[PDB]
């Protein structure tokens, strides 16, 4: 049996009512269950038998539907509900899951706090210099991070990673890591990361001198 | 109620893997234990289950011939053996108790010819360059490991507020790297202790690094 969820993702504000749908290719009566999953964690059962709330789950989660058409509702979206929601049918075998609906939060703009870390002495002894720029607790997710070495704009030697949306405050954090050989690192004096973001009225630069 | 699963592993193509799921806190024999795979793109896929009372099993047809599910009541432990491993078997493998209440934390299995490599761990030391207002950031850089995942805790799990462990990046070398950071009061860097605990189970590597302020 084929399980089809919609939408694939949605964005709502805290307090909004969220509606997610699951469509089964054939009748499954009430053998339809809902799960919540956050990045890096196991799924958690929310609702079984299409409407029965699992003990400990808050009452703002409710399910309805019968046959082929099912709805998961969140009546007042809370920040900790950011997650992907999965339906699953158990009418016979094989058990199969929907493709998931990602629920994301819209919130007010928050500027990043910006931090920079010079390479450790232990890493330098190994012959590599990683420089880390951290953007912490910002919203929305889009951010621009540029590296400058001795005032020259870099390309080609950095990698970025962004967190999932925070379950308490709905923000993101981002890291940008510049990696050079010890020799190339010792060719230059000033290392700086410049951050542009919607919540910053001007770009923020964090810099240090190799010494 | 608890399900504890065996650790992450890299396996060569064509190898076999036997995953384990140790159940506790409930009558092992009276609950079906299912194995559910979660792979990028393929999503969640049930592979089969077993009722440890008489040991009756049941297998998704897609997985018949390669999968064997067993259970050992004496040790309240369920097993899943997957043979003739291929690249598309790369996934997190969950055991879950019967719908499925209570899931284990999953066993990440990477199918690859590359050798396991444990991480190098470096401090991201707090300095004036990592202060914002009265807040200081500090962290650990966990570089050059394979396969995923590394897990990071701080102060043996006692420090969790304000921690961000970033998703790993893939370096041009084909090794992984990530950072784990936390924000703390800048005023107490002299009296508080901050240690990152890094575990790379595929290599059984465990590292603790005390992160000291720089001046």
């Amino acid at each position: 049996i084929q399980m089809t969820q919609s939408p694939s993702s949605l964005s709502a504000s805290v307090g909004d009512r969220v509606t997610i749908t699951c469509r089964a290719s054939e009748n499954v009566n009430n053998c339809l269950h809902w799960y919540q999953q956050k990045p890096g964690k196991a799924p958690k059962l929310l609702i079984y038998a299409a409407f029965t709330l699992q003990n400990g789950v808050p009452s703002r989660f409710s399910g309805s539907g019968s046959g082929t058409d099912f709805t998961l509702t969140i009546t007042s979206l809370q920040p900790e509900d950011v997650a992907t929601y999965y339906c699953q049918h158990s009418y016979g075998s094989p058990l199969t899951f929907g493709g998931g609906t990602k629920v994301e939060i819209k919130r007010t703009v928050a500027a990043p706090s910006v931090f920079i870390f010079p390479p450790s002495d232990e890493q330098l002894k190994s012959g590599t210099a990683s420089v880390v720029c951290l953007l912490n607790n910002f919203y929305p997710r889009e951010a621009k991070v540029q590296w400058k070495v001795d005032n020259a704009l870099q390309s080609g030697n950095s990698q970025e990673s962004v967190t999932e949306q925070d379950s308490k405050d709905s923000t993101y954090s981002l890291s940008s890591t510049l990696t050079l050989s010890k020799a190339d690192y010792e060719k230059h004096k000033v290392y700086a990361c410049e951050v542009t973001h919607q919540g910053l009225s001007s770009p923020v630069t964090k810099s240090f001198n190799r010494g | 109620v608890q399900l504890v699963q065996s650790g992450a592993e890299v396996k060569k193509p064509g190898a076999s893997v036997k995953l384990s799921c140790k159940a506790s806190g409930y009558t092992f024999t009276v609950h079906a234990i299912s194995w559910v795979r979660q792979a990028p793109g393929q999503g969640l896929d049930w592979m089969g289950g077993i009722i440890p009372l008489v040991g009756m099993t049941n297998y998704a047809q897609r997985f018949q011939g390669r999968v064997t599910i067993t259970a050992d009541t004496s040790t309240t432990t369920a097993y899943m053996e997957l043979s003739s491993l291929r690249s598309e078997d790369t996934a997190v493998y969950y055991c879950a108790r019967g719908y499925l209440d209570i899931w284990g934390p999953g066993t990440p299995i990477t199918i690859s010819s590359a050798s396991t490599k444990g991480p190098s761990v470096f401090p991201l030391a707090p300095s004036s360059k990592s202060t914002s207002g009265g807040t200081a950031a500090l962290g650990c850089l966990v570089k050059d490991y394979f396969p995923e995942p590394v897990t990071v805790s701080w102060n043996s799990g006692a420090l969790t507020s304000g921690v961000h462990t970033f998703p790993a990046v893939l370096q041009s070398s084909g090794l992984y790297s990530l950072s784990s950071v936390v924000t703390v009061p800048s005023s107490s860097l002299g009296t508080q202790t901050y240690i990152c605990n890094v575990n790379h189970k595929p290599s059984n590597t465990k590292v603790d690094k005390k992160v000291e302020p720089k001046s």
